[PDB]
Parts: structure tokens; C-alpha cells; sequence
């Protein structure tokens, strides 16, 4: 592949570089339109910036957060987190997502891996072995409410046990009810003159929830959950212009107020290099 | 002598004529087109009115000054009263349309002035609130009165910041979508076809806008000595290949 | 029972290995695709579409000004503005060519920069635009100016003008993030007669300018941008 | 080889190598030709 | 193939033993040209002194250490090693630095192997594990300012996740931005004035940063990190003499003073065996 | 699922073995090489230019 | 001894995953099959057949 | 697989809709007996409501 | 590939693609046509 | 058998079993002849 020809002196009634941007097109303008070139190929494919391979690596999604302990006298297992939750998303933290909104529409499969580290914090005369069991409740499905609910039999619901220190990672095909995700959405869930604005209406993926397996021991236990995504089987259609400032919420494009200029000040004229 | 400058657009029973174009976009280089069988889910047989809902209708007219902003449309919402396409919109549960978009703004010689025109699919408005703020219903219809960026800050209504596109990009990159410029030195008028973009077949026309027009003063106007200072922008849009199903009642909405 | 051994990395997770993974959800069947118009298959292909870039960055909080390069009538001889070519940083940094090429680690390419003049109809000027080669100085005067590659633009009928920064290096690969050994040159803009308004017209015209990359480009080494970070998880 | 018997749980796609500018950068409607007048 | 072939006795007026070095030449003068020999067998392929197998092995290219405490009240997490970071280099340890540096440029592949081995000096009721995240932070890409920064999330930067006591390999394609890596330079980056001299300015490789990705337990563990680099698919140009003295620093060629007599010295005449 | 067993030696890292491992630059494409006169392929070929020796090694 | 590599996930029980395993029977004949009417293979055979609705549901 | 296929206007002395649920049998009424539908295609198997499926995790 | 070799130690089974809802909703004895009169 | 798609991941590469001593041996521009005298 060439990637400039050899050109010389011109002197023509054809000049490809005067043009006309109020019609929308960027005309294809070439080195050798406007200078003297010489041979040159290539040497590259663009195999690197394929959408497969940019958004085709493992990103970290999620860190959540669940204890060993005893839940004897605890009235609310949740909130011990003796068995945390989250609401699948992909918008919670904020370098993935800024490379998903560089378009409007995205299909692709997911891989998750997760990995799990257990912290002791105060005083133990050992490190327990705990298994965690993430279990995927889609929405519609009877959410856990203590530790060790008829739930977590899941009987229907895919369930991974794994154990603390190590990683566990399986893919879950394309879940989406359209046939791209909506990167974005400018709509209601109807006409409701109060419903909120947004994709989180559109965006219902249901939630997964980690537990330990494990009873307790004499100490107490904090394990931490980090959860990757990376896509594969990529498609995504309609690109936009890039996000320029801060996020403030999962799924609104709204941006902090008395935020900052976003574009760099000179220091010097416009005249200065 | 056929121009790229001088143009006819005939659709339904209205025509346009623009003695002073700059080509035309067709956004994505895809014409509107219908909804073929392969592509289907709804098993209704859907109502195609032609030449009666796919005509051009011109919404009311702006006035640029040099304290403009921008001004912003939402489709199919601005058409949400205009003739049977509107009553079909309301009336059918789904419905799904392409449209031709011409915008107009004619000067002299002696005046200066660039706007930018713009489509972006799926504009997913901010709130100005800024946290987790919603932008209610009515904020995000106006209807045939568009958005004006130069309007204050409502309470449940959209930021209208303009360097923000409205969202937290940049107006610089909004040119990475269908656009067209019109240069008071070049240009009069705009034109872009719209083919219907969508993460679904069919939709329903009333919860949700598919397409944002956008019309932005970049270089302000500057009219000639002692010229009155301002000039009107008109807009006219001619929904194309539109479908309506799932024929009812009539539905009801917010404000 | 087949032998083996395992060798060292046994175990290790690598964010961008690629291998099989069983599916969580046997045999599920995903929404059939229908079409859509649009489909990005490389960001080479967009970063060939032109954006503006804020090159009069003299404002002191965001503003549609900067865009604006502003023009004097009847100034003969003089600059119009002025910049380095790090695309990575500086003027391009917002622009969606500045954007992307802060994914990469590595850049080679000619660039496109354009102009297009937005003054009255019945006005008229002669601009010359000069990129200077790596190794010199931001020229100085126009004489310094017009002795590396050049374009001189006459105001026309024709709105744009589109100067190519054609690729001129040592190395094949210059870095995005501004390195010296690696750096490109600068652009400056000087009247060639001057600018010149009709009667009863007065005051700044001004010059919208782009950037997009010719399809020579190279982008290489995917890393993170600095164009953005967060100190807590965002939430619903 | 795959092991598995789902589609998505392949290992990831393979270039493309479709690449298309004109939809984003020459979206007219009438063709614009390189050195032909823009505005006729 | 014949190592010497057999050769009797000579009385000519073709002496290849004589010739003028001045030329620059080292003329293959043999046994065979001046003794009378017999026939061998060269029975060696000279298989083992290839260069893909001499800069082939693995070596230590960089040892580092990282430790695991509570951050509380840490006002510079880089500064307590609470991440260390290192700026990829291969002139750092000298055993390998030698062996390159007989040659003036190379090309090739890299596999790194990175060993992780705990240490726990003062009282601790047990051993945790430990799970350590390195990442490749090229140049122009945020780094890491806390010990869990966005940064980490690295959605778009490749970083391995293994565990304390273990071993990570992955392998990294040649990197460099000309045709071949210089082992030397004899120039700088601009016509300065007073800008540096040599490759630092070249080699421009951008750092690696190591983490314990481990909430901190009772007691503190001291993590150290060994990087191991093996060169693969080798190509090196331009042989130069090979390193007399001593080295001072990465990337310059510079040897101290007040050095020591690298010859040494006879014990006894130039005429003693 | 496919039975194994793994032998002495599993986990070990021998600095002089030669093996496969995944790329952590996933479709990077290096530099073409151009080319440079000098290519040195065994050191055998090299320790056939002959050096001086210091062979008055007295000082 | 071949070399192997082991990656992310290994030893996970996954509750949805599908492979073989040993029988811990070995060689056992199970009861042959007779023929039973009423088979059912998809639940969507059976969700075509109707069934009441307790539309008034006021009680 | 066709899901619906393409029917009209219907006025006849045959009518699908009226049955006698006395019998036992579900009739196998579709969309297309009572409006008048287009052409649309299943796009899906029912592989995952297969009893293998259902009682395999 | 099966490593094993007994039946039961086979992967789970492929899809009947069998169905054939008629024994459970048309089970009548003398056959009913659509668009026919129920009751005759 | 390679495992992964990239060059870089494959194992060290084979005996060049190039070996030409001369460019170093012998870079002289008229050729020597061993037995011929040196300087004529
Ligand atoms: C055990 C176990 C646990 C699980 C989880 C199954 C995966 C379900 C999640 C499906 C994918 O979720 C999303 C959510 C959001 C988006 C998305 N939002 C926009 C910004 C873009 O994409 C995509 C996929 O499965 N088995
Ligand atoms: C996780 C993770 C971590 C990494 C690191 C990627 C490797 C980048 C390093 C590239 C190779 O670096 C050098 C540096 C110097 C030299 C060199 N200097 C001269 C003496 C000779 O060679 C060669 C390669 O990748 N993924």
C-alpha cells in the first residue's frame, strides 16, 4: 500500500484544495495535492483502533464490598453487608464509559472476571479460607435477604463459587431486549409528566449478589470484590462527539456546575507558539 | 448549468425551491427508507398516509441577533401539531419516520454571519442542576417553540450552556455529526435528509424524540452600517416514509 | 490421566489476553440485529471527519469565541495567530483528532488543517499559511514564514482552504504526549496583502479553522487518557 | 478450537478490516469531485 | 564439514602468512598454511553462541518493593511505597547491560517475568495473601497518584493481576519508535544548549507501576518485586568493543574516576610465562 | 473436561527455557525495519576480527 | 510432560457450566425405558394449553 | 420461520374464532385470524425452555 | 470427545427440537379444523 | 503450534546459521588474495 505517491510541479485550472466546509463533507485532501512527494508506503494496517480491540479489553467495572462475621443479632444483613448487592451497570466508574459514549448504540458480549481479596484488619491468628458465591438475579426473581436465603439455592439463576484470592470468569451473551444497548436515550419510560429522563429506565439489567459461603470464625473478615468487564464481539453504530466534563451520575449526561474551563488557556497571544 | 446552488425539493403537495444551496447531507449516506419485513416484530399491518403526513411543514420563525445563542428542535415533537401527521402521531401506539430538514436564513452581500446545523441522534439532554437532577417531560417537548439556548435556567428544564452541546461535549466536535454550515457569504440555506435511526424497529413517538436539530450562531451576525441588527431563521421539516401501527384510543400527555 | 506441567504465569489475569470463557446463560437467544445507519468499524475512520479546533484560546472560561479566529482590515505584513503541532496538548487537545489520538501512545500521518472564511461577500483577502519543519523556530515574520511549506489562499468564492501538514520526520513515530526529540513544528498564518471590507461594512471579520488526519495517519500503543478521571464511583 | 458450546463464549473478534469513511466525512447528497469547483 | 584439512610439506612463492594490517583486513590465515596437518571433523554448529541465544535467557532487569499498611493518614502514598513505580529501563542492573552494549542497536521482542516474594519482618500472627496489579503506564497516560486512583481501573493500559509468591509472563512486542532500540546516541533531543546527552532522551519507554490490590491487616507485609527480561526474536547490528570500566548511570556511557588499571599488571617481565 | 496430572517442576521459572505467552499489546504493529549495514549474527563471527593485545603489560 | 498455562476461572464451580465427569458407577445397567404417553420436551409445548384466569379476583 | 404471515380483510362464512371449549382442545388461533397482520419472521428457537435446559443447572 | 466411559458421564444432552404440543391441546378424538363449526 | 495471535508471543527464534565474518573480516575495497602479496 502506498501511502504517498510521487508528484511534482503543478500548475493548473484544478485546484483540489480550495473547497466549500458549509457542505458538510470533509473532502479528502492528500500531501501530494499541495507539495512535491515522493513514494512512501505504508507498512500498517489499523489493526489497533479495530472498535474489537478498543473496547475489547478487561476494564475494572465495580468494587463492592461484603464481611465475614457473625450475623447473630443482626437485623439487617444488607446492611452488614454480610452479602452486598449490585445493580449491574457499566457507567459506575468512569474510564470504560467514556470510551462506550464515543458511541450511541453498542452490542458486544461480556466477559466477566472478578477478583476477590480478603483484608483482616484487626487482630486474627489467621487467614480463613472463604468461598464467595455471586449469584446473578435478574429482575423478577426474589432478592436475598439474609445471608443465607431459600435464594442463594438458585436453582434457576446462574451461580459461580470461587474462592477469595483467586478469580473466577465466565461471559454472558448479549442480555440487551433491543438489538444494540443504548448508549444513550432521549425518551421517558411514557408520558408521565413526572417519570425520570434517561436510559436507567431502559438500562434494566437486574443486579448480582456476592456472599461469603463461609460461617465465621473467631475474627472478622473483609473481602472485597473488583469486578472487569471486557466486550467482545463488538459492534457499535453512530459516533459522537467525546465527553469533555465530569460525570455526576450513572446513566444522565448531566455535568457539576461552576465546573472548570475545559479547554487550556494560552499563555500568550494567539500569536504565540 | 445545473448548480449545486440552486435546488427543488417537491414532497407531497409542498415544494421548496433555494436559489443559493450548498449541496445536501444525507445523514450516514442512507436515505429514508421503510420498514422492511426482515427487520419487523409488531405483527400489525402498519398505515403508510403518504402524500398527507409527508409533506413539508414550516414551524414558526426565529430572529437572530448578535446576543443569539442557538436555538434547539426535537423530532418527531416539533410536528407533534402539524396537520394528520400529528393526529396520526397521537393516535397510533408506534409509529416511524425519516425526514427532509431545510433551514433558511437569507442576508446581503454586505452581512456576515456563519450558523452550524446540525442532527444528533439520540440527544440525551443534561440537567443544570447538575447530580443526578432529572429534566422533566415538558422540558424536553416544547413543540413547534424548540428549546431557546438563550432562555434562562428552568427548574426541571435542560442547562443551556452552548459550548456544552447541552450534554458535556464540546461544540467544537458537534461536527462529527450530519451537519451542514450556512455562511451568509456562501450559503442561504441548509438542507439534511434524516433516515430513521433507531436501537428498535418502530417506537413510540410520544416518550421518545429520536433526533435533536440543532441551529447555532458560530461567527455572529454582523449586519451592514445602520442595517436594522438581526435577520429571521425559518425552519421548515417534511416528515419522509413515515408508518404509524397499533392504531387506538389517543394518547394523552403531560402539560 | 495425560502429564503435564504448568509454566510460570499460571494463574496471573491479564487484562487484554483473549481466550474462551463458558456462557453463564446456556442457550440463551440474543435480539436479532436489525439495521442501523452509522456503523464505526476503526477510529481511523472518524478521525478523517474535521471538527473545529479553539484556537484563539485567549478567553479566560470556555466560550464559542475561541473558535473565532478574529481578522483585521487593511493590516499588511502581519501574523494572524500562531501554534505548536502537539496534537496531543494545547489548541487540538479538545478537538475529536486531539481526543482519539490520547487513546494512543504513538502518532505518524500527514494532518489536514483548513480554514474557512466567514467575512462579507463583496470583501476580499490573501492569507499565506506556512508549517515550519521540526528543527527551526516559530517563524518569526513572514519572510521566516513563507521559506517552509506554505499555501497562499486567495478569499474566494470558494470558502475553504485546506493546508495538508504533510509528514515530515526523522523517526516514524512521534509520541502524542509532547516530547522534544519527537516534535512536529509549527503553523502560523501572516496576510499576504490583506484583508479589505466593502463600504458601509466595519469592524473583525473571522476565520473558522478544522483539523482531521489524511488517510496516511498511524495510531499506535492503546493506553488511558488524561482527559478524564474521578475520585468516587458515580451512582444512580 | 472452541471448547464451548455458546457462541459468546469465543474469544473476541478479528479486524474488521471493513473501514469506511464516507458515511462521516462525504455524507452529500450530489458527489463532490476533488478539484471540480465546490460550488458550481 | 572439515575443521582442518590435511596439508605436508611447502617451499613456494606463495606465503599466505605474510600480509600488511594495515589494511584494515584480518586475512583467514589456518593451520594448514604454515605446520603440516591432517584431516578433522568440525563435529559443532556453533549453535549456542547465536545471538538470539546469547541475549536470549532471562536476567534481573529491576528489583523494587511495595508494602501492604494501613494509608490512613498517608499524605504520599508513593513516597511510603505504597505503590512503587518504576520507569522502564534495561540499563538499570549491569550483568545483562554488558551484553547488549556489544552491539550499537537492537531489535527484538520482550518477555518479562515478574517474581513477587512476601516478607514480614516484624511480628505477625500469619502470612496474608496477597494479590499484586502491575501496570504499564505509557507516557501521556495519568499516573497513579494514590495507591487506589482511578487510574487503577485501567480500562484502556494492560495490567496483569497475580498473587504474592507467584509469577506473572506475558510478553511484550518491540515497542521501540524507530527500526531498532539505539544502545548508543551520540546526539540530543534539539539543538540546545544545555539539554541532555545520550538515549534517556531516546529510550523514552514510559514507567510500570506495582500495587497490592489488598486492604491493609493487623500487621504490615513488605513486598518485593523482581522483573526479569528475556529478548526473543533478536536482530542486532554494528559489534563495538566490548565495556572496560566500571558504570555510573543509566544511559550514559560515562565510568568514574580515579578508576583502576583494567589491564593487569604482570608479575615479572614482558619475557615471563 | 480432559484428565490430567502434573509433574515435578510444575510452577518453576527456569531463566533459560523458551516458551509461548499471551501478548499484553494485542495488534500493535511494530516498525518496519529498514536497513542498516553491520548485522552480527553469531559471536563467532566477530571473534574472527582480530584486536591488539596489551601484551606489555609491565606498566 | 506437556506445558500448560492455567487461566482466570480455573477451579470456579460455575452452577450453569455443562461438562463430563466420572461415574462413580462404574459399568451399571440402568432399567431399560418402557413407553409412557405425555411426553413433554420444550415448556412451550405446554404454555399453548389454556388454563382459567381468576379474573374476578375481588374476594 | 415465518412468526405472522400477511393477512386482510376478511368477510366470510369460515370463522376461526368461534369455537366450543367444552371439547377439551386449545384450537390454535393466531393474530392473523382476527386482524389483519404483515410479515414477520420468529428469529428464535426455544432453545432455552428445552426440559434438558430447564432442569440442567 | 468423550474422556470417559460410561453414558452418564456425557455432557448435558442437545436440544430435543422435538415439540409437538398437539397431545396436550388437541387431544380429541374425531379432528377439529380451524374455521370449521365446533359442534356439528 | 502457536497458542496466541500475536508475533511477539511466540518462543525465540531458530539458528540464523547465517555467519559471514567477512563484512567484519575483510571490508576492504579490492580483494585480497591469501598467498597473493599483500601490497603490490
Ligand atoms: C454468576 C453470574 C453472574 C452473572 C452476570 C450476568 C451478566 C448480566 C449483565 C449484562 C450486561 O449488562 C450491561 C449493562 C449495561 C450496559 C451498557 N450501558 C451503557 C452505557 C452501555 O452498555 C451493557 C451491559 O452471570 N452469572
Ligand atoms: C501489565 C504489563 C506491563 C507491561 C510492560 C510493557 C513493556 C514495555 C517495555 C518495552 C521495552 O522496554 C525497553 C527499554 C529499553 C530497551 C533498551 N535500552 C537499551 C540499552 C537497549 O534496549 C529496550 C526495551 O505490559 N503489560
Amino acid at each position: 500500500t502506498v501511502a504517498s505517491i510521487s508528484s511534482g510541479p503543478k500548475h493548473t485550472q484544478k485546484v483540489p484544495i480550495l473547497t466549500a466546509n458549509e457542505t458538510g463533507a470533509t473532502m479528502p485532501v492528500l500531501p501530494s495535492d499541495s507539495i512535491e512527494t515522493r513514494t512512501t508506503y505504508m507498512h500498517f494496517n489499523g489493526s489497533e483502533t479495530d472498535v474489537e480491540c478498543f473496547l475489547g479489553r478487561a476494564a475494572c467495572v465495580h468494587v463492592t464490598e461484603i464481611q465475614n462475621k457473625d450475623a447473630t443479632g443482626i437485623d439487617n444483613h444488607r446492611e452488614a453487608k454480610l452479602f452486598n448487592d449490585w445493580k449491574i451497570n457499566l457507567s459506575s466508574l468512569v474510564q470504560l464509559r467514556k470510551k462506550l459514549e464515543l458511541f450511541t448504540y453498542v452490542r458486544f458480549d461480556s466477559e466477566y472476571t472478578i477478583l476477590a481479596t480478603a483484608s483482616q484488619p484487626d487482630s486474627a491468628n489467621y487467614s480463613s479460607n472463604l468461598v464467595v458465591q455471586a449469584m446473578y438475579v435478574p429482575p423478577g426473581a426474589p432478592n436475598p435477604k439474609e445471608w443465607d436465603d431459600y435464594t442463594w439455592q438458585s436453582a434457576s439463576n446462574p451461580s459461580v463459587f470461587f474462592k477469595v484470592g483467586d478469580t473466577s470468569r465466565f461471559s454472558v451473551p448479549y442480555v440487551g431486549l433491543a438489538s444494540a444497548y443504548n448508549c444513550f436515550y432521549d425518551g421517558y419510560s411514557h408520558d408521565d409528566a413526572e417519570t425520570q429522563y434517561g436510559i436507567t429506565v431502559l438500562n434494566h439489567m437486574g443486579s448480582m449478589a456476592f456472599r461469603i459461603v463461609n460461617e465465621h470464625d473467631e475474627h472478622k473478615t473483609l473481602v472485597k470484590i473488583r469486578v472487569y468487564h471486557r466486550a467482545k464481539h463488538v459492534e457499535a453504530w453512530i459516533p459522537r462527539a467525546p465527553r469533555a466534563l465530569p460525570y455526576t451520575s450513572i446513566g444522565r449526561t448531566n455535568y457539576p456546575k461552576n465546573t472548570e474551563p475545559v479547554i487550556k488557556k494560552r499563555k500568550g497571544d494567539i500569536k504565540s507558539y | 448549468g445545473y448548480s449545486d446552488r440552486v435546488q427543488q425539493i417537491t414532497l407531497g403537495n409542498s415544494t421548496i425551491t433555494t436559489q443559493e444551496a450548498a449541496n445536501a447531507v444525507v445523514c450516514y449516506a442512507e436515505w429514508p427508507e421503510y420498514l422492511p419485513d426482515v427487520d419487523a416484530s409488531d405483527v400489525n399491518k402498519t398505515s403508510k398516509p403518504d402524500t398527507s403526513v409527508c409533506r413539508f411543514y414550516t414551524l414558526d420563525s426565529k430572529t437572530w441577533t448578535t446576543g443569539s445563542k442557538g436555538w434547539c428542535w426535537k423530532l418527531p415533537d416539533a410536528l407533534k401539531d402539524m396537520g394528520v401527521f400529528g393526529q396520526n402521531m397521537f393516535f397510533h401506539s408506534l409509529g416511524r419516520s425519516g425526514y427532509t430538514v431545510h433551514v433558511q436564513c437569507n442576508a446581503t452581500k454586505f452581512h456576515s454571519g456563519c450558523l452550524l446545523v446540525v442532527v444528533i441522534p439520540e440527544h440525551q439532554l443534561a440537567s443544570h442542576e447538575g447530580g443526578n437532577v432529572s429534566v422533566k417531560y415538558t422540558f424536553t417537548h416544547p413543540g413547534e417553540r424548540g428549546i431557546d439556548l438563550s432562555s434562562a435556567n428552568e427548574v426541571g428544564g435542560p442547562v443551556k450552556d452552548v459550548l456544552y452541546n447541552m450534554n458535556g461535549t464540546l461544540l467544537g466536535n458537534l461536527l462529527i455529526f450530519p451537519h451542514q454550515f450556512i455562511n451568509l457569504r456562501t450559503n442561504n440555506t441548509a438542507t439534511i435528509v434524516i433516515p430513521y435511526i433507531n436501537s428498535v424497529p418502530i417506537d413510540s413517538m410520544t416518550r421518545h424524540n429520536n433526533v435533536s436539530l440543532m441551529v447555532i450562531p458560530i461567527a455572529p451576525l454582523t449586519v451592514p452600517t445602520g442595517a436594522t441588527p438581526s435577520l429571521p431563521i425559518t425552519v421548515t421539516i417534511a416528515p419522509m416514509c413515515t408508518e404509524f401501527s397499533g392504531i387506538r384510543s389517543k394518547s394523552i400527555v403531560p402539560q | 490421566g495425560l502429564p503435564t506441567t504448568t509454566l510460570p504465569g499460571s494463574g496471573q489475569f491479564l487484562t487484554t489476553d483473549d481466550r474462551q470463557s463458558p456462557s453463564a446463560l446456556p442457550n440463551y437467544e440474543p435480539t436479532p440485529r436489525i439495521h442501523i445507519p452509522g456503523k464505526v468499524h476503526n477510529l481511523l475512520e472518524i478521525i478523517q471527519v474535521d471538527t473545529l479546533i479553539p484556537m484563539n484560546n485567549t478567553h479566560t472560561k470556555d466560550e464559542v469565541n475561541s473558535y473565532l479566529i478574529p481578522l483585521n482590515a487593511n493590516r499588511q505584513n502581519e501574523q494572524v495567530f500562531g501554534t505548536n503541532l502537539f496534537i496531543g496538548d494545547g489548541v487540538f487537545k479538545t478537538t475529536l483528532l486531539g481526543e482519539i489520538v490520547q487513546y494512543y501512545t504513538h502518532w505518524s500521518g500527514s494532518l489536514r488543517f483548513s480554514l474557512m472564511y466567514t467575512g462579507p461577500a463583496l470583501s476580499s483577502a490573501k492569507l499565506i499559511l506556512a508549517y515550519t519543519p521540526p528543527g527551526a523556530r516559530g517563524p518569526q515574520d513572514r519572510r521566516e514564514a513563507m521559506l517552509g511549506t506554505h499555501v497562499v489562499w486567495d478569499i474566494g468564492l470558494q470558502s475553504t482552504i485546506v493546508m495538508t501538514i504533510p509528514w515530515t520526520s526523522g523517526v516514524q513515530f512521534r509520541y502524542t504526549d509532547p516530547d522534544t526529540y519527537t516534535s512536529a513544528g509549527f503553523l502560523s498564518c501572516w496576510y499576504q496583502t490583506s484583508l479589505i471590507l466593502p463600504p458601509e461594512t466595519t469592524g473583525q471579520v473571522y476565520l473558522l479553522s478544522f483539523i482531521s488526519a489524511c488517510p496516511d495517519f498511524k495510531l499506535r500503543l492503546m493506553k488511558d487518557t488524561q482527559t478524564i478521571s474521578q475520585t468516587v464511583a458515580l451512582t444512580e | 478450537i472452541n471448547y464451548y458450546k455458546d457462541a459468546a463464549s469465543t474469544s473476541s473478534a478479528g479486524q474488521s478490516l471493513s473501514m469506511d469513511p464516507s458515511k462521516f466525512t462525504e455524507p452529500v447528497k450530489d458527489l463532490m469531485l476533488k478539484g471540480a469547483p465546490a460550488l458550481n
